[PDB]
C-alpha cells in the first residue's frame, strides 16, 4: 500500500541492468544520480529497493 | 645559538609552499558539482548530461 510501502535488501548478487533497460514494460525509466545505460561497469553495495 | 634569525627567508619559503599546498587542496571542491573527480562522473553519467 502507500503507506506500507516495501522494502527488499540486494546484497551479494550479479545484476543485468541491460535486460530490464531493453524491456519496454516499464512505463517510466527514470534514473537521477547515474546513467541507465552506464550500470553494467560501476557496481554498488547494499542495494535498497 | 639563536633560532629563527633568518626569517625573511623562511617567510617567503612558507608562503611559497601554502599557495602551492592550497592550489593542490583546491582539487577537492564541487564548484556545484555533484563530485569532485572527473572519472567517476564520466563513468556513472552519459555524454549528454
Amino acid at each position: 500500500s502507500v503507506y506500507a510501502w516495501n522494502r527488499k535488501r540486494i546484497s551479494n548478487c550479479v545484476a543485468d541492468y541491460s535486460v530490464l533497460y531493453n524491456s519496454a514494460s516499464f512505463s517510466t525509466f527514470k534514473c537521477y544520480g547515474v546513467s541507465p545505460t552506464k550500470l553494467n561497469d560501476l557496481c554498488f553495495t547494499n542495494v535498497y529497493a | 645559538s639563536t633560532a629563527s634569525a633568518l626569517g625573511k627567508l623562511q617567510d617567503v619559503v612558507n608562503q611559497n609552499a601554502q599557495a602551492l599546498n592550497t592550489l593542490v587542496k583546491q582539487l577537492s571542491s564541487n564548484f556545484g558539482a555533484i563530485s569532485s573527480v572527473l572519472n567517476d562522473i564520466l563513468s556513472r553519467l552519459d555524454k549528454v548530461e
